[PDB]
Formats: structure tokens, sequence, C-alpha cells
């Protein structure tokens, strides 16, 4: 399965190329960091500080979970109402650490041929694996994470493929422990019920509206 | 839409106004009681909204009867409106039976009133919690809890509202069995302070009732006095 | 009425009155009329049976193809089996005659000693089985003292 | 084979198929609860069995309880809604006073499940109102038919059992109840409690401790309702 | 307090769509069959119970109204017992006014009538529910059926329920007008074995009468002495 | 006939618009008049309102 | 614990003692589902006999096995068989099978 | 036919029932009736077996609601 | 029901050649190679004139739907 | 699902009173704890926990732990971990989806 | 198969016992011997004890021999064949044991109580356990 | 069709006997097939 060159005209194996992944793969590589400190965030301070303790932590002291034996947790759900915050932790949070943050969408591992969104979701875990500790961040996971749905007479299971594709990436048939997930959503009542075990995306934290002083800070 | 009435069910077998309604109690300020040998005692955290709120306005502790006490939570109207039906069932059973009436047929009478607004599209789910206190020489110490869907159930130590998970926790740790209202009303202060949150809520009122031998059966608030005490052994335990 | 069961059974008793005077081309009639009827239960589980041995007689009667006689036998033994002893040996009596008449007298052999069959040996088979190897022996005299020695199944069947 | 047409779903009217979906739905409802109530009948006995489940210790332990009393020789075990529970438990025992009031004598089982059948049939008749999430089976003993067990679903549903299960495992206790009734009798003694003991440890697989179990008991012998205490539970269920 | 708006309104091609849908519930329910014989009528259905743990004698359901009326259905039970229970109290109230027996004819109207209250009236839905009544008044058998609609007929020998048009196929083929008790008992029992599905006992199936003695529901041991045959 | 009988999904038939269309067309707009159309159906009750 | 013991009937022993069902005469069972609520065991299980065990064992996505060519998402079928059918006591542990 | 089989199994009892099961289930009900017996270690299938083969093969759904008849 | 057995009797009891395909084998991802594989079976079952061809699993090359794009 | 192709059907369900208790020792095991910490309690109030927030609730317990610097896990921490993941279980939605 | 944790070994418990079971037999209290030893047996059933289980299930086979109790082995055989499956292994060994008493007892009833045997195992709780001593035992009757 | 299933079905039924002619009964045992048979559902 490697990737190699050959001559063109002698078929003769010359040198090995490294892996190749997907264009789309590599342009969701955030090269220039996004430049918005913690202070930034105002009225969500149980839940900042919530995130930074189970994806940044977790990956500057292993030293300490070691110490303790126990296996940091697998993901980050964020959701809430329509604006509360969401990305900004996200993209805060993407600034304050030295580390690979590969930057997902939702309406994006879609893609018309079979098989095509797989591709970018094992492309997407197999690039952050690849290289040092990375945070790999889903946004609208909505629209690859629709309740799945029986029926006859036609329906939709394309998008189903990536669901279950990205399932058993995060946990299943191999304990991958260095690509931490964090998802955003704003609305969990039409998540697939497997997408919110405590195998796959754990820390489900809950982002409310400002009640009468995060709208003072918030201003 | 399956939720739109309280006469439709789900395909799942739910009626989902009830749901909703126990979910408007749920954003409301926690509302404990306890239950020990000598009597009841009952605690409410109030919030106060602005600092034009006179002390004691918008209580939540009420006296539906001379020897039965209310804690509420949730919807404030819809409470107020369930302690005057609960007044008018104890006056119409002491004047027909002709004595007090039992804590527990009161909130049997009550749950069934509540339960028969959770099935016509005429009338909505109440959107209150309460719990009933009550002590009597024959009877004894008693206290009860009503939801939204009608349910009534006896316990050692209940609470409604926000924090009711974190307030069974701490009340689970008070062996109340074998402890006086004294004891009692300094636990729940306690444990009134260790539930609030002062990031989310600015500032708050503790307000207290019991019921129980010490009052000769009669259901009143606290002393002022025993207040005070309560909260200053409240703010030393918070050192 | 539309009681189509009885009418079967009744018209194939009338099939057989016919032949037992020996009026062939009236007992044909009404054997057609009992076969067309009885295509009309889904499970007719014995006059099935019953209707195919009264088939096979007439077929063997009229002497016009004696290999049709073995097939409507072949499902009166099959139907007949292991549960109606009275009349299943009839059939096996009746199959073995088939095959002799078919100039094909090995077949008996085969027949009589298969598993399916020796559940019914019997003083019927071992009359036709003796017909059977005098056939084979193709010995007139074999045939006869086969005949007399087991006359009480070789001329007293109608 | 599930085809709708307007409010099919949301009311209690005809569905294209005969179907009135909303009964149905009730009938899922009594699952809720997660409990599950085990009957049997006796020559001489009826018992019921049915889980209680203690989630906290603050509940005090005599309130959470699914075995009621209507009246002296009748008892019933209420299975899905607690509030709806409770308030045909009220009705029945209005309708048991207000017959022994009328015509002079105690209610047989089965006009009671009768008349809890017909106000149910109106429930699911009439679009203002829910069919009640509950179903009941009630014992007692008559004088000329001995001991009887009898079950009122949602629908209006009120056929007499031998033995019988209302809850999330029905299907499997109703099994394993058809099995046994077929083997000899369906018990034949006073330890018929040990039967439906056994079957309801068999589809809960729980092994029970007293504390966890709650049995009501009529006999012809002694015909009031009796809630049997703990030490007798665990009498019972050491004995096995 | 009650919806005052009728449920059951005209579709735009003229049919009552709930109606249509109330005799699908019934087509949809048990078999069961009336003969009107020469002397006579008989009703016939089936009770295979989901198991045995089920109290075969705990429920009827050939139920008499009158000392010389009884009917049986096919739809939802429930239903049939609140018709049972209107149709008692009418034959009552026309008794005490009259004091003579109610003819099968006029109880068949005023249940008829009851039943259209239902598909005109408000906040309700048509019963689900056909019925056979039979009765013996003037000296003549009476054998009658009453659908959802209201519609009330005539028969001298009819079935519902499940594959009740190969039922009416079978009735017309073996029906004949001087047949006796005995052997509408005999046709219709054979009738409804017709689709049955099933080994039939005497617990499986119900057996009704009315003669010139009046109602009865035929006993097991007699239900199972016909089932001989 | 026998399926579709009562309500829920199905509707029209792609049989019995095609006329419409095309029947639109050679009653009028169409030059070449040696074209004609027929239909088989089983009912004709259950026609359209417009054919 | 009773699970295991009912999957093991149909992995481990007809691929040891192949003589004992010759003797009643059935045919051991050839596939095996695992179903059940989105978190209790089913993989874990399945990996618990792919560390153990002395037989091929494959593992497959079964939502890596599809591609957007015509017949490739086939082929990769017809090898997964044909694989296991040249390398005997071979098991095939498809995953998650709502995909394919 | 092809299997052991003991005496005191009647086949009539279980091809009684009002369920539909084609021909895949009638052959894992054998199959599973005797695989059972290799669970003890015997080479007779008992109607015992049986019993325990048809409740995990044919699992009856709750298709009824006796209510509607 | 028993479809697939019987086909696997026939071929047992058969004094003529019997050839098996499958639904899913006509179609390869060489680009015209498919109408070519269903032409071989064809004129292969010719020449030995007795014989039985069997396309199981029809659905996967004749289903009504066909969108003429992809 | 036809027999002959998938003949057998485990169920795996979600875990039992017994089994939950099993559950925990397993992950809880590798764990420096202190004390006498007690399986018992978190069975009882931890229903349908299917195999994971079992799991979740001894990896949130040492959260809870890691906060306050301590190399040092106790009851309460492994309790304050039972409710923390019971919250966050109600935005699922418990279906069985058996199969037919 | 099962390994479970070595807590406490069962053997000691009736190395006491059974010899004591003995005296009682040999005075004449048959019955006292008999039912005290199942009891036993079912406890150690309970922990699935083989070596325990087959110790204690021959000696009632054995000690029913020496009793002349020909009409209470029959019995005794049965009841401990089919109470909790036993241990597959537990009924081999007594087979054993009781297939040497055929061979040795002469007189009729041997042929009486010989058949008990041959059904105890016939074809149900058979296989490597017990089934060549089924081959053995038809041979005798032969 | 029910007419040209009689005709046709005449033709299998003079096969099952190994004849060479279609006789009256073979056409009359058609019609009981076809439409006496078949008559229900
Ligand atoms: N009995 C158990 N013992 C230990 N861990 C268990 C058990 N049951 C479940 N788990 C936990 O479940 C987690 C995930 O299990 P697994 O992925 O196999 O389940 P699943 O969600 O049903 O699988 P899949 O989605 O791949 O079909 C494991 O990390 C494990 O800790
Ligand atoms: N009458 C029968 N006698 C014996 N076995 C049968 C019978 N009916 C079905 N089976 C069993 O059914 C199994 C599957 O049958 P077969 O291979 O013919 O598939 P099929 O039913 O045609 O499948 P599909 O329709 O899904 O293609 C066989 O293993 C066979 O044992
Ligand atoms: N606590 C906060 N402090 C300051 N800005 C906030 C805060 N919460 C939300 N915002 C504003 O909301 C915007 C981001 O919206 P976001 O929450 O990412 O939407 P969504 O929740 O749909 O992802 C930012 O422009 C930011 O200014
Ligand atoms: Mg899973």
């Amino acid at each position: 399965g490697d990737l190699v060159g050959v001559n063109k005209d002698s078929y003769l194996i010359l040198e090995t190329l490294p892996t190749e992944y997907d264009s789309r793969v590599k342009a969701m590589e955030v090269d220039e960091r996004p430049t918005e400190q913690y202070s930034d965030i105002g009225g969500l301070d149980k839940q900042i500080q919530e995130l930074v303790e189970a994806i940044v932590l977790p990956m500057n002291h292993k030293e300490k979970f070691e110490n303790l034996g126990i296996q940091p947790p697998k993901g980050v759900l964020m959701y809430g109402p329509p604006g509360t915050g969401k990305t900004l932790l996200a993209r805060a949070c993407a600034a304050q650490t030295k580390a690979t943050f590969l930057k997902l969408a939702g309406p994006q591992l879609v893609q018309m041929f079979i098989g095509d969104g797989a591709k970018l979701v094992r492309d997407a875990f197999a690039l952050a694996k690849e290289k040092a500790p990375s945070i790999i961040f889903i946004d609208e996971l909505d629209a690859i994470g629709t309740k799945r749905f029986d029926s006859e007479k036609a329906g939709d299971r394309e998008v189903q493929r990536t669901m279950l594709e990205l399932l058993n990436q995060l946990d299943g048939f191999q304990p991958n422990t260095q690509v931490k997930v964090i998802a955003a959503t704003n609305r969990v009542d039409i998540l697939d019920p497997a997408l919110l075990r405590s195998g796959r995306l754990d820390r489900k934290i809950e982002f409310p509206m400002p009640n009468e002083e995060a709208r003072a800070r918030i201003m | 839409g399956y939720d739109l009435s309280a006469s439709t069910f789900s395909p799942d077998g739910r009626v989902f106004q009830v749901e909703y309604a126990m979910k408007a109690v749920e954003n409301s300020s926690t509302a404990i009681g306890i239950r020990c040998k000598d009597g009841v005692v009952f605690g409410v955290e109030k919030l106060v909204l602005s600092k034009l709120y006179e002390e004691g306005s918008n209580k939540r502790l009420f006296n539906v009867d001379r020897h039965v006490g209310m804690a509420v939570a949730g919807l404030l109207a819809d409470a107020r409106s369930l302690a005057d039906i609960a007044r008018e069932e104890a006056s119409n059973f002491r004047s027909n039976f002709g004595y007090n009436i039992p804590l527990k047929h009161l909130a049997d009478r009550v749950a069934m009133y509540v339960h028969a607004y959770t099935l016509y599209s005429a009338v909505r789910p109440f959107g209150c919690s309460f719990m009933l206190g009550s002590y009597s020489v024959n009877d004894g110490a008693q206290l009860y809890m009503i939801d939204p869907s009608g349910v009534s159930y006896g316990y050692w130590g209940c609470a409604i509202g926000k924090a009711r998970q974190a307030a069974k926790t701490e009340i689970e740790k008070l062996q109340m069995k074998e402890m006086t209202c004294r004891d009692i009303v300094k636990e729940v202060a306690k444990i009134i302070y260790i539930v609030h949150d002062e990031v989310k809520d600015k500032a708050f009122e503790l307000e207290l009732s019991w019921v129980g031998e010490l009052t000769n059966g009669r259901h009143e608030i606290v002393p002022k006095d025993i207040r005070e005490e309560a909260e200053k052994y409240a703010k030393e335990s918070l050192k | 009425m539309d009681d189509k069961a009885l009418l079967v059974e009744v018209q194939l008793l009338e099939s057989k009155t016919y032949h037992a005077l020996s009026n062939l081309p009236k007992a044909r009639a009404a054997l057609t009329s009992a076969r067309t009827t009885a295509n009309a239960i889904y499970c007719p589980p014995k006059l099935q049976a019953t209707l195919d041995m009264q088939s096979g007689i007439i077929h063997a009667a009229e002497e016009k193809d004696w290999k049709t006689a073995y097939s409507y036998f072949y499902e009166a033994f099959e139907g007949y089996d292991s549960i109606d002893s009275p009349k299943a040996i009839t059939s096996l009596k009746y199959m073995l005659l088939c095959k002799i008449m078919l100039n094909t007298p090995e077949d008996v052999q085969a027949l009589v000693s298969g598993k399916l069959a020796l559940r019914y040996a019997g003083r019927q088979t071992e009359a036709l089985k003796c017909v059977a190897q005098a056939s084979k022996n193709r010995s007139l005299a074999d045939f006869e003292k086969a005949l007399t020695d087991y006359r009480a199944e070789l001329r007293d069947d109608p | 084979r599930g085809s709708s047409a307007g409010f099919d779903r949301h009311i209690t009217i005809f569905s294209p198929e005969g179907r009135l979906y909303q009964v149905e739905y009730a009938f899922k409802a009594i699952n809720q609860g997660g409990l599950t109530s085990v009957a049997v009948r006796g020559k001489d006995c009826a018992v019921i069995v049915t889980q209680k489940k203690v989630p906290d210790k603050l509940l005090d332990s005599s309130t959470v309880t699914h075995l009621f009393k209507i009246t002296e020789n009748i008892g019933c075990v209420m299975t899905g809604m607690t509030a709806d529970s409770r308030s045909q438990v009220q009705r029945a025992r209005y309708e048991a006073a207000n017959w022994k009031y009328k015509y002079g004598y105690e209610i047989p089982v089965d006009m009671l499940c009768k008349r809890i059948a017909d106000i149910s049939q109106v429930y699911t008749q009439n679009a203002e109102m829910r069919p009640l999430g509950c179903c009941m089976i009630l014992i007692g003993i008559d004088e000329e038919q001995g001991p009887q067990v009898y079950k009122c679903d949602p629908a209006g549903y009120y056929c007499g059992f031998k033995a019988t299960a209302a809850g999330v495992k029905q299907t499997e206790s109703t099994s394993f109840l058809e099995k046994k009734v077929k083997k000899k009798f369906d018990w034949t003694f006073e330890q018929t409690v040990e039967t439906a003991i056994t079957c309801l440890s068999t589809v809960l697989s729980i092994d029970f401790k007293p504390s966890e179990i709650e049995v009501g008991v009529v006999t012809v012998e002694n015909p009031k309702f009796r809630i049997l205490t703990e030490a007798e539970i665990d009498a019972h269920l050491v004995a096995l | 307090r009650g919806y005052s708006f009728s449920l059951t309104t005209f579709s735009p091609s003229g049919k009552l769509v709930q109606i249509e849908y109330a005799l699908a519930a019934v087509a949809g329910g048990a078999p069961s069959v009336g003969i009107k014989a020469a002397n006579g009528v008989v009703l016939a259905t089936e009770k295979k119970q989901k198991s045995i743990l089920y109290d075969e004698r705990s429920v009827h359901k050939v139920e008499p109204i009158t000392k010389h009326i009884g009917l049986v259905y096919s739809g939802m039970g429930p239903d049939y017992r609140v018709l049972v229970h209107r149709a008692r109290k009418l034959a009552q109230q026309y008794y005490l006014v009259y004091q003579e027996p109610i003819p099968t004819a006029q109880l068949v109207q005023r249940v008829a009538s009851v039943m259209q209250e239902y598909t005109q009236s408000g906040g309700v839905r048509p019963f689900g529910v056909s019925l056979l009544i039979c009765g013996w008044n003037e000296g003549r058998p009476y054998l009658f059926q009453s659908d959802p609609s209201g519609a009330y007929f005539a028969w001298k020998a009819t079935a519902m329920g499940k594959n009740y048009v190969n039922g009416k196929t079978f009735l017309e083929k073996r029906y004949n007008e001087d047949l006796e008790l005995e052997d509408a008992i005999h046709t219709a029992i054979l009738t409804l074995k017709e689709s049955f599905e099933g080994q039939m006992t005497e617990d499986n199936i119900e057996v009704g009468i009315c003669n010139e003695a009046g109602f009865r529901r035929l006993t097991p041991t007699e239900v199972k002495d016909y089932l001989a045959a | 006939g026998s399926s579709r009988l009562e309500g829920g999904s199905g509707g029209d038939s792609e049989v019995q618009r095609t006329m419409l269309e095309l029947l639109n067309q050679l009653d009028g707009f169409e030059a070449t008049k040696n074209i004609k159309v027929i239909m088989a159906t089983n009912r004709i009750d259950i026609l359209d309102s417009a054919l | 614990s009773e699970q295991i013991r009912e999957l093991r009937e149909v992995i481990e022993l007809p691929l040891t003692n192949p003589e004992l069902f010759q003797r009643v005469g059935i045919i051991p069972p050839k596939g095996c589902l695992l179903y059940g609520p989105p978190g209790t065991g089913k993989t874990l299980l399945a990996r618990a006999v792919a560390s153990q065990l002395d037989c091929n064992f494959l593992k497959v996505v079964s939502s890596s096995i599809v591609d957007k060519y015509i017949g490739e998402s086939a082929r990769l079928i017809r090898e997964m068989f044909n694989y296991a059918r040249d390398h005997q006591p071979c098991i095939i542990f498809m995953d998650e099978i709502d995909a394919i | 036919s092809k299997m052991n089989l003991s005496e005191e199994v009647d086949l009539e009892d279980y091809v009684a029932r009002p369920d539909k099961i084609s021909g895949a289930d009638i052959n894992s009900i054998c199959q599973e009736s005797g695989m059972l017996a290799v669970r003890e270690n015997r080479y007779i299938v008992l109607a015992k077996d049986f019993e325990k083969a048809y409740k995990t093969v044919i699992k009856k759904d709750e298709q009824e609601h006796e209510f509607y008849k | 029901c028993g479809k697939t057995m019987l086909a696997k009797a026939v071929a047992h009891h058969t004094t003529a050649a019997f050839i098996r395909v499958v639904g899913s084998e006509f179609v390869q991802k060489y680009l015209g190679e498919g109408p070519r594989m269903v032409r071989d079976v064809f004129r292969l079952a010719k020449e030995n004139a007795p014989a039985i061809i069997f396309i199981d699993e029809i659905d996967a090359i004749a289903t009504k739907r066909f969108d003429a794009q992809t | 699902l036809r027999p002959g192709r998938l003949d057998r059907k485990i169920h795996i369900d979600l875990p039992n009173e017994q089994a939950r208790l099993d559950i925990l020792k397993i992950h809880a095991g590798p764990i420096t704890k202190h004390g006498e910490i007690d399986y018992e309690a978190i069975v009882k109030l931890s229903d349908g926990f299917n195999g994971a927030d079992l799991r979740n609730v001894c990896t949130e317990a040492g959260m809870f732990a890691i906060r306050a610097d301590h190399d040092f896990v106790v009851q309460e921490d492994f309790m304050k971990a039972v409710r923390k993941v019971a919250d966050s279980k109600k935005l699922e939605s418990k279906l069985d989806y058996k199969p037919v | 198969g099962r390994i479970v944790k070595m807590e406490v070994d069962y053997s000691a418990t009736v190395d006491q016992r059974l010899p004591e079971c003995a005296k009682l037999a040999k005075e004449g209290r048959l019955q006292e011997v008999i039912e005290t030893l199942l009891s036993l047996e079912k406890q150690t059933r309970t922990a699935s004890d083989m070596v325990s289980t087959s110790r204690i299930l021959v000696a009632v086979v054995k000690m029913c021999y020496e009793a002349k109790e020909w009409d209470l082995l029959n019995e005794n055989i049965m009841l401990l064949s089919k109470r909790r499956s036993q241990l597959k292994q537990a009924v081999a060994k007594m087979v054993q044991q009781c297939c040497t008493y055929v061979e040795e007892i002469t007189d009729l009833p041997i042929k009486l109580r010989l058949i008990d045997t041959l059904r105890m195992v016939t074809e149900g709780k058979i296989y490597v356990e017990i089934e060549r001593a089924r081959l053995t035992k038809t041979l005798a009757t032969i | 069709a029910e007419v040209k299933g009689v005709c046709t079905e005449a033709g299998m039924y003079a096969l099952r006997e190994r004849r060479v002619h279609v006789t009256q009964e073979d056409f009359e045992m058609a019609v009981a097939k076809v439409m006496q048979k078949d008559s229900e559902k």
C-alpha cells in the first residue's frame, strides 16, 4: 500500500514518496493562529476551565495522569443556544496552545460520490496522528451527525456512512489516545445516540445564555 | 408536533407537556426540606433580583393549615393557586369530618387535583413543585412532595429546584433519623449555603420554617434569633 | 351445494361399480368427473391417494399404456404410506405387477428391497416376487409353480 | 401497514387501517415506569408480586408502594404512570363504595373491572381527554367462583386470567407462566407465591432480597386482602 | 369541556372517511356468522385467546339482551360492551312503557339510531363494531345486521369479520330456506371452520341460539357435541 | 385494484399525466395531424376530472 | 459472561472439535450478529476473540470497503471471502453493518 | 431425518403454532436444537432441547393488541 | 423460502450443463466490459446446447430506476 | 438477518445490577485509590449506564481528584463523578431498537 | 473448566465425614446415612467441586453396596443423576464404581437393576464421561 | 387470459401423461385449475 515512484518507460521502483493526503484535508490545518485570549470570553468561566483541563492540560502534563492511572477523557461536545460563545472558546483554545489545530467543518465531509466522505474523515485523523499532539475541531456537527433513520422507499444513508466512519475512527478497534476531538453544536436533540456515548465525545458541556453579569462583561 | 397539548401521547408513550412543566420548576431556586424525630424543617433560597424588594417579599413558604407547611419551587402564581387549593381542602376536611386533615390525605388530594390538569387540552399542567410538612403526636413527623405529573411520595429529605441533585447529595450525609429540629435548622442553612452558586446568583436571603413538638404542632416561621445563628453557622462552615 | 369433498368419493364409488359390472366406457366417464371435481380441494389427504389408485386401475384395464399406470400407482403408495395399512399393501401388489408387464422384471427386486418398502414385507410381496423371478428366468414352469403355490394372491384379486 | 391521514396520531380517531394510534401509544406508556408485576391464581389463593425500587435512601419505603386496597376483599397492583394509577385506584374505591351502598353487597371483582373498562372506553372514544397510561390487576375471592384475577388495560379490555403480568417484562413472564400453567396447574397451593417470585426472578434475573418485592395475598380461609411484610417475604424467599 | 364539532366530515368525493375506517376496523375483527333457520336463529364466533392463561369463560361475546333477543359482534370489544349496555337499557325502557318485550326490529332501530349519533355528534368517533341481532317475535325468527354508519339490514344468513366475503360466498352456496335449527348450527360451525387457522374446540368458539323458548348461549358441552361432526 | 386502496403516499398516476401533457398538444399547437393517443384502464370512475 | 459462551459456541467449538457436531448431525452456525444499545460491550467483545484464538481474523470497518469506483466496492468483498476461503479457519468480523 | 432425535420428541407439538417461519428458522430450530445437545455432551436431542430452541429462533413479536378483536 | 436450494438440486440431478453467475458479477470497473461478460455467458451456453443459465440476485442488474449521469 | 446467513443473534444489553458492579472493578482497578472505596454505592445510583459512562465514572472521578492537586482518589470523588455522568446522560434518546 | 480462586479446601470437611457415615450405616441406620449425604454434596455442587463431588457421590453408591439395599440403590442411582446437572465427570466416576458392581454380583436382580444403570446414562448425560461405560454395560446384558 | 390459460394448461396436462393428443378431459381439468381451484383470492 505504500506510494512509490516508478520509471516511466521501464517500470521500476526508485523512491518511496511521503504519504499523500487529500487536498481538502490539508487545507483544514490552521497555520495562522487566531488571536483571542481567554480573557476575551466572558461569563463562560466554569466551562472554559472544564475544557482546558480536558483538551489542553492532558496534553502538557502527561506525567500527572500516568501517575494516577486515569485515561484522559476523549472528546468535548459544546452545545447551547444559537450564539453563546461556542466557537469563541474553540478559536481561543486554538491560540493558547502550541499544537496542530485541524479545523473541520459541518457540511464539508459530505461529498456526492460513494466513499468520498469517508476519505476526508480517515485522512483528517491520519494527518493529525501523523503530526504532534493535535486537536481536531468538528464544528456544526448536525450536518454529519443527524439521527439514524429507518425507512423504505428512498432515504439518506450516504451521509450516514461518513458518521459511521467518524464513530469507529474516534473509538473503535483502535485506542487512539493523542488526537483530541472538540465538537460544536446548537441542536443536541437531533444527534444520533451513538455519537453521544462516553467513549466518543465525553465531556458534554452546556453553554447557557448570560444571566445578569455575563452581559456586563460581555459588553 | 406531538407536544402541543397534554391530551396527546408521544409515539414512545410520554406526555411532553408534563415534561416541559417539570423543566419549568428545574429553573427555579432550590428549596429543601428535612424530616427529623421532632418534626420537619423547610428552607428556601430566595434570590434577591434587586435591592428594591422588601425582605420577605415573594415569600415561597406558605401555611396551608396550622399544622401543615408548604415550600414551593417553580412558577409562583401556580404555587399560590395550589396553596389556596390546599387551604380549601383542609378547611373542608375539618368542617366535614371534624378533625385536622392527615398530611397523607392532603397530599393525595392535592396531587389528584394536579393530575386532573394533565389530561385535557383545555388546561395546562401546573408549573410548580412543592412539599408539605406536618407534625402530630398520633401521626408523627411527615414530609411529602408533589410534582407537576401529580406524583406524591413521602420523603425523609427532599429538594426541588435548580440544585436538587447537589442538595440531595448533601442531605444524604445528615443521618437525620436521630436528630432534633434545632440541629436540622443549622444543617439546612449549611446545605442551602453550599448549594447556592455565587457566580450565577447575585445575592440571596434564607427563609426557614418548621413544625414540630417544639412548636406544639403549629407551623410557624423560625424565630429571627435561630435564623441568625444558623446563618452564622453556615458562614463559618464555608471557611 | 358446493360440497365437492364427498362428491369425489361418491363419484369414485360410482367409478368402481361400473368396473365391477365390466363397462369400461362408462367407468372412464365416472373417474374423469371425479378427477375434475377433485381438482378443487387443497388438502384431500386420502381421497387423492384413493383417486390415484382408481385412475391406475382404469388405465391398466384399458391396456393402453403400462408406463402411465406405474406413475399413478407410485402416488398411491406415497399418500398411502405410514397412514393406512389396510389398503396400502394393495398399492405394492399393483406396483410390482406394473413393472412386470413392462418387460422389466429386474426392477421388482429393487422396489421390495428398498428401505421404504421393507416395512410392508409380507406374503403379497413374495407373491409377485416369485412371478418377478419367474419372468427373469424366462421359464414358464417356474411361473406355473409360482402361481399355484401363491395362488391366494394370483387368481383371486379381481 | 402504518398509513395515516390527518390527526390520526394526535386524537382518538380511526386510522385508514382501523387503528387507534393514541391507545397504542398509551399502551406504550405503561412501560415508562420500568416496573413489572406478576399475578398468579391457585386453587384457594391469589397472589400479586411487583418490584419495589427505592432509588435513593431518602424516600420513605412505606410510601413507595404499588399495591392498593380497593375494599377489604379486593386488592390491586398498578403499573404505569403513578398519578394515573392513583386516580384509577380512587375511582375504583368510589365505585366499590357506591355499589355497596346501592345494591347491598360487596363488589364482585369482575364487575369492578368492567366498570373501570367502561370508563377507559369513554376516554378512548372522546377526543377531549387522553387514555390513562396505567394497568391494574385485581384479585379477590368469589362466593361461588373461587379466586379471581382480572386486568383492565387503557383500551378497555378486561378479560380474566389464571396468571398474568404487566410491565416491561410482560412477554417473558407471560411465556414463563404459560409453561408453568401447562405443566401441572400453574401452582396449586398457597406457596403459589413461590411461583410468582420465581417467575419475577427468572425474567429480571435479580435473586431478590426481602426489601425488593412486595406481595399481596387473598386466601379463601382469610379473604381479607393482605400486604405481606418483610419477614414473610424473606421467609418465602429463603424457602426457595 | 368537550369538543362541540363533528370529527366526521364529508370528503370532496362525498364519502365519510371515518365511517369507512370504522368498517375497515370491523373487517379486521374476529369472524362471526348468523344463520336464520325456519324455527330459530343461530350466531357463532371465534374466541382464540392469545394464550392458555386467558380464562375462556371470563368474558362472553354472545351476550343476551332480553329473554328473546341476543346479539354478537365483530370489532372492538369495549365498544360492543357499551352498545350492549345501551341496548339493554333501551329494551327495558320499551318494556316499562309498553309492557311487552321489545321486538327485534325495534331494538335494531333504536341501537342504530344510537350509532348514528356518534357519527354526527361533536368530539366523538364512530363505533368500531358491527352487530348481529337475533330474536323470536310474532312467531317468526329475526336476524339483523347493524353497521357503524347506523344502517341496518335484514339477513337470512351473513358473516362478518375476517374473510367475510369468502364466508358470504360459502353461505350463498350452502344455504337452504327450509332448514332446521340443528342443520343451521352445523352450517354455521362449518362456515367458521372455513377461515379458522387452528384446531377448533369447545373453548375456541361460541354459539348462540334463539327459538320459541327464547335466547340462550349454548354451554360448552353442547358446542362440543355439535363439534363432533 | 388491490394496493394503495387507502390513503398514504401514492397519488395521481404517471400514465395519466402523460396525455394531459400529450393531449394538450394534439389539440392545437401541433402541425402533423397523423398522431393519435390511447389508454387502457380497468376503471373509468377513477379518471381525473380533466380527462 | 453468558454472551461470551454463546459467541464462542460458533467461533471456537466448531473449529476445534468438528467430530462432535458430526455426531448429532447438525452443521455449526455460520454467522453471528452482536447488537444492542450504543455503548454496551460489542467491539470490546469482538476484539477479545481477536486477541485470543489461533485462527486468521479479518477486521473490517464495514464502511472503509466502499469506494467511488463502479465495481471496486464489490470486488473488495469477493477478495475478502476469497482470502478467507484460501486461508482456512478464518473469522470475518464486519464492524458496524448499517453502512454496507 | 438426518438428525439423531429421540422417541419422546413429538414434531406435531412444534408444527402447531400460528407463527410464520418459512424455511430457515426451521433449519435454525433444528440447528440450534442439536446445538444445545453438544452443550451437555449428548448425542440425542430431547423434547427439552427443542423447546429451548423455538423460543430463541422464532421470537414471536407482540403483534396483537387484543382490544382490536 | 427455499429458492436457491431448488436450483442447487437442479444442478445436481441434471443431464445438461449448468452455468452459475451472480448478478453483481456482471458490473466491473473496466468500462464496456460488462456487456461483453454478459454476452460470453449466452455464447458459451450455446456451444453446449443442453444447458441451464442461472443469474442469481438479478435485482442488482435489473432495476427500474436509472439515473443517466453517474 | 435470515437464519442461515446470520444464524445466532446475540443481544448484548445494558449491564444489570450484578454486572454493573463487575464493570467498575476492571476500569476502576488501576487507580491510586485511598480508603474504603465502596463500589456498592455507585451501582445503585447508575441505572442505564451502558458500558462507558461506568468507565467514564472512573475517569471523570480522577478528573475531580486531579483538581485540588490530588494524587489521591477517594470515595466522594467517585460519587461526585457518578452524578456528573448521569446528568450528561439525559440528553441521549434511550431507545431499544431490536431486530425484527 | 472454570477455575475459582482458592479460598477453602472442601476435601477435609468430607474427609472426617464420610467414614463417620459408615459407622451409622453399619449399625443399621441405613436411612440416616443416606439423606445426610445429599445435603452434603448439594453445598459442594453450588461450589462445583470436581474432586469433592466425585468422592462423595461414590460413597452413597459404595455404601448402598454393603448395605444390601438393592431397592434403595436403584432409587438412589436415579436421584443422584438429574439433580442439578451434577458435575459432568462426577457422574462419570459414579457409573464406573457401579459398573464393577454388576460384573461381580450374581443372581437375577442384577438384570432387574442392570437396566436401571442403562437408562441413567441412556443417551442423556452421556459421552466421554459415561460413553464407553455404557458400551460394556449393554454387553453384559448381551 | 383465464381463457388462454385453459388452452395452454390443457396441453401441459396432456404432457404429464406423456400423450401426443389433447383430449376433452385435459381441457375440462384445465378449467378446474385456472378457474375452479384459483377462484379463491
Ligand atoms: N463489560 C465491559 N467491561 C469493560 N468495559 C466495557 C464493558 N462493556 C463496555 N465497556 C466499555 O465500552 C467501551 C466501548 O465499547 P465498544 O466500542 O465495544 O461498544 P459499542 O459502542 O457497542 O461498539 P460499536 O459502536 O463499535 O459497535 C470500552 O472502552 C469499554 O471500556
Ligand atoms: N423445504 C426445505 N427443506 C430443507 N431445507 C430448507 C427448506 N426450505 C428452506 N430450507 C433451508 O433454507 C436455507 C436457505 O435456502 P436457499 O439457499 O435455497 O436460499 P433462499 O431461501 O433461496 O434465499 P434468498 O431468497 O435470500 O436468496 C438452506 O440452508 C435450507 O436448508
Ligand atoms: N462571553 C462572550 N464574550 C464575548 N463575546 C461573545 C461571548 N459569547 C459570544 N460572543 C460573541 O459571539 C460570537 C461567536 O458566536 P458563536 O458562539 O461562535 O456562535 P455559535 O454558538 O453558533 O458557534 C463572537 O463574535 C463573540 O463576540
Ligand atoms: Mg457501539
